């Protein structure tokens, strides 16, 4: 309806910019690092990209010659939408040795925040990470808004466990 | 016809004379040598002297000997004198990583392209047995990615990363004899720049070049989708085309008016160029995903006797597979 | 005081080409 | 040991050596080291190990190898192969100063660190525009600082073992010769 | 400035004003007032069928 069409659109941003090379600095000799962390030469940066549906859910791509960084900010719609989505990025982010691809730190006005290198193309296939991108990007709607209507669903029962003896 | 040697990638590619041989560099420090015993493949050597990640390779057939080189700032060249090769040393210079090698067609130089913006001219001296280096650095300002050779053993095509396209001169006066008259230029002494392109506006980093059979002919591929003919016979003239797929990584001449491309969408494809200067898109050749290939194809050769007559031609990439395709 | 060597003059061997081949070398790799 | 990772001092000295050699490197910069260390996770890398396991390296890669450029953290009093290159350039004759700074060569297996090329340069070029030439930031260009070393830097020894032997391999007064300590049973070249 | 009139509403498909319109579009995805994101949206699905996958690259690497 709405949601399906920003899918497709970041699909296929994603897919014009996971075409990356490998490359060993031209600053320091034998040092490999991605050139989108270290920032030390203009010619092998691409423009940074945002795609966007309404004025607070948009995802920010920024390309180079070997690594990507996609930014992605989600929906909040309450208090308890808040404070439930700051905890889950808060609990990703500490398990990052295991998400190879995830940043411990987000871009500033950002939730979450991923970085893929070549190694991590050549290790994984190309197609799958853009599918576990937008597999993340949906998911996590509906598993926050399943703890919603959980935690909601746990108050009743203890408050007629409670009532029922006095 | 796929086949599939490893799981890792293939970074790079060497076929021999008879086409029996293949020389391979399964992403580590490494070259393994495979032949063909009947009709399955079966590893036949080890070469093992890096220190770091292996670049590129390459086969000169008539003399028989493979030049290597990585991102450890070192070249070797290997010689088979005895059952087991051998190595021989070769002095670059270079402070920063190698990133490409390549033969010459008289097999007496062979050029490396480097991440310190120089280019490696190296040939070889007897009197204490080493190869010695010249180098080209005036117009270059960024790391060059690509690299071919001129018919009559002197001009040579390079790429880099600063959005240009350059034709330069590498006649060494030691080994080489006067040339002839090109329609590129006359005046040809070492390091020399004889022609430049890359004024488009919106260009992007050139991944490959080549020269076609008649010499007269380059074309190169870049990171913007586009492919490109430059023309000197008539006039120094360029056409370019905009495809709408992705990025290529790779380009081939098959004869004066064909072109074959290969690159990230998994399949090669063909162009035409006419001889009115107009590039126009033909089709593909492949008509999980829909495709042989599993990834990006990283390099195309020619299985056949190369220019002059080209019948098959051979893609290997980040997969782990090697593919054989015949336009018959 | 002392000359550049910062030693006393060695007079056995002031008493009693390697030069010329090197100069290949250090032409070739420099 | 600051991981959960033990291994013995003796039995186990040849399985960290491979972890040195192949996962190892100095940094230029310290400042963008740590910020990739603490905001990224692209510096750990996953090392097998011959039992089977699988142990992870992060930042520890470039701690490790400046022990030599800082050498208290191991409790060695000293200065650092930076700065004491410079008191030895520094402390002979004024007029073969500039040949020794045009040509200082490396060799040696523990110097094919990744970096260690490009540290020693800028080391020796801010420890010499505040030491002597204070200030003044215009002449350094004229003073002309130059450190070769070339990937073959482990065999240098033998190298030029092989060139010495070769020129000097005919005429018989390079060698002792076995008949000298027959009788003197000493030498004097 | 003429984008109003784009929201309020393939065309010309010259092969180069494509990437023109790319342009536009990914410029225009930085201010979002309400009702300009999903009409935006829904053209950038059409115009990538005429144009391409490769068109995105040229915006991309438009600097």
């Amino acid at each position: 309806a709405t949601l399906r069409p920003y899918l497709s659109a970041v699909r296929a941003t994603l897919q014009a910019a996971l075409c990356l090379e490998n490359f060993s600095s031209q600053v320091v000799e034998r040092h490999n690092k991605p050139e989108v962390e270290v920032r030390s030469s203009k010619e092998l940066l691409l423009q940074p990209v945002t795609i966007s549906r309404n004025e607070k859910e948009k995802v920010l791509i920024e390309g180079s010659i070997n690594s990507v960084r996609v930014s992605i900010a989600v929906k909040q719609a309450d208090e308890i939408e808040k404070i439930l989505c700051h905890k889950f990025m808060r609990f990703m982010m500490m398990r990052a040795e295991n998400f190879f691809i995830l940043r411990r730190k987000p871009v500033e006005g950002y939730d979450i925040s991923f970085l893929i290198t070549n190694f991590h193309t050549e290790q994984m296939y190309k197609h799958k990470l853009v599918d576990f991108v937008i597999h993340f990007m949906e998911e996590i709607d509906k598993e926050i808004s399943e703890m919603k209507l959980s935690v909601n669903a746990r108050a009743r029962i203890v408050a007629e466990e409670f009532l029922k003896n006095f | 016809s796929l086949h599939q040697f490893l799981l890792e990638p293939i970074t790079c590619h060497a076929w021999n004379r008879d086409r029996t041989q293949i020389a391979l560099s399964p992403n580590n420090h490494e070259v393994h040598i495979y032949k063909k015993n009947g009709g399955q493949w079966v590893k036949a050597h080890e070469l093992k002297e890096h220190n770091g990640h292996i670049t590129g390779i390459d086969w000169a057939p008539k003399s028989d000997r493979i030049v290597t080189c990585g991102a450890d700032r070192n070249a070797y060249v290997w010689s088979q004198k005895d059952g087991v090769w051998k190595p021989t040393l070769v002095i670059l210079r270079i402070n920063r990583a190698a990133t490409f090698v390549k033969w010459s067609p008289l097999e007496n130089k062979f050029a490396v392209g480097s991440g310190a913006r120089l280019i490696s001219v190296c040939y070889f001296e007897s009197e204490n047995d080493w190869w010695v280096s010249k180098h080209i650095k005036k117009p270059i300002r960024s790391t060059v990615l690509s690299l071919d050779w001129h018919p009559n053993n002197v001009l040579l095509a390079a790429g880099s990363c600063d959005f240009k396209c350059r034709v330069f001169s590498a006649y060494i006066k030691e080994v080489d004899e006067k040339p002839a008259s090109t329609p590129w230029g006359s005046k040809m002494p070492f390091g020399q720049l004889m022609s430049e392109f890359g004024g488009s506006g919106t260009g992007g980093w050139v991944h490959g070049v080549s020269f076609s059979a008649s010499g007269s002919r380059l074309a190169w591929v870049s990171h913007d989708s586009t492919v490109s003919v430059a023309d000197a016979s008539k006039s120094v003239q360029v056409s370019t085309l905009k495809t709408e797929f992705l990025p290529l990584l790779s380009v081939s001449f098959v004869s004066e008016n064909s072109v074959v491309a290969a690159g990230h969408d998994c399949c090669p494809m063909l162009f035409n160029y006419d001889d009115r200067g107009c590039l126009t898109f033909v089709s593909k050749l492949d008509i999980a995903l829909e495709t042989l290939h599993q990834n990006s194809i990283t390099q195309v050769s020619i299985y056949e006797v190369d220019k002059q007559d080209c019948r098959k031609f051979c893609t290997t990439g980040i997969d782990g597979a090697m593919t054989i395709w015949d336009f018959k | 005081q002392l000359p550049v060597t910062r030693t006393k003059i060695d007079w056995n061997k002031i008493l009693s080409a390697l030069m010329e081949v090197m100069q290949k070398r250090s032409k070739a790799i420099h | 040991l600051l991981r959960g990772y033990a291994f013995n001092h003796s039995a186990d000295f040849e399985t960290v050596r491979m972890i040195k050699e192949k996962l190892c490197y100095v940094g230029y910069n310290i400042e963008q080291e740590q910020k990739l260390a603490l905001e990224t996770t692209v510096l750990v890398e996953s090392y097998t190990l011959p039992d089977g396991r699988i142990i992870k390296v992060g930042g520890e890669r470039f701690e490790a190898p400046e022990a030599l450029f800082q050498p208290h953290l191991i409790n060695v009093e000293g200065v650092g192969v930076a700065e004491l290159l410079f008191n030895t350039i520094q402390a002979a004759d004024i007029d073969t100063r500039s040949e020794f700074y045009k040509h200082i060569v490396l060799s040696g297996g523990s110097t094919m660190y990744p970096g260690l090329p490009s540290r020693l340069e800028r080391e020796l070029k801010q420890l010499y525009l505040e030491r002597v030439l204070k200030g003044d930031v215009e002449k350094l260009s004229k003073f002309k600082i130059r450190i070769e070393d070339p990937p073959r830097r482990k065999h240098m020894v033998f190298l030029g073992g092989a060139v010495l032997a070769d020129i000097m391999k005919d005429k018989d007064n390079f060698w002792m010769t076995r008949q000298e300590y027959q009788e003197k049973g000493v030498r004097v070249l | 400035i003429v984008l109003k009139v784009l929201i309020s509403f393939v065309q010309s498909l010259d092969k180069n004003g494509v990437d023109l319109l790319m342009k536009y579009i990914y410029k225009g995805f930085e201010s979002p007032s309400d009702n300009s994101s999903a009409v935006l949206l829904q053209w950038h699905e059409k115009a990538l069928a005429a144009g391409g996958v490769g068109s995105i690259v040229r915006v991309l690497t438009a600097r």
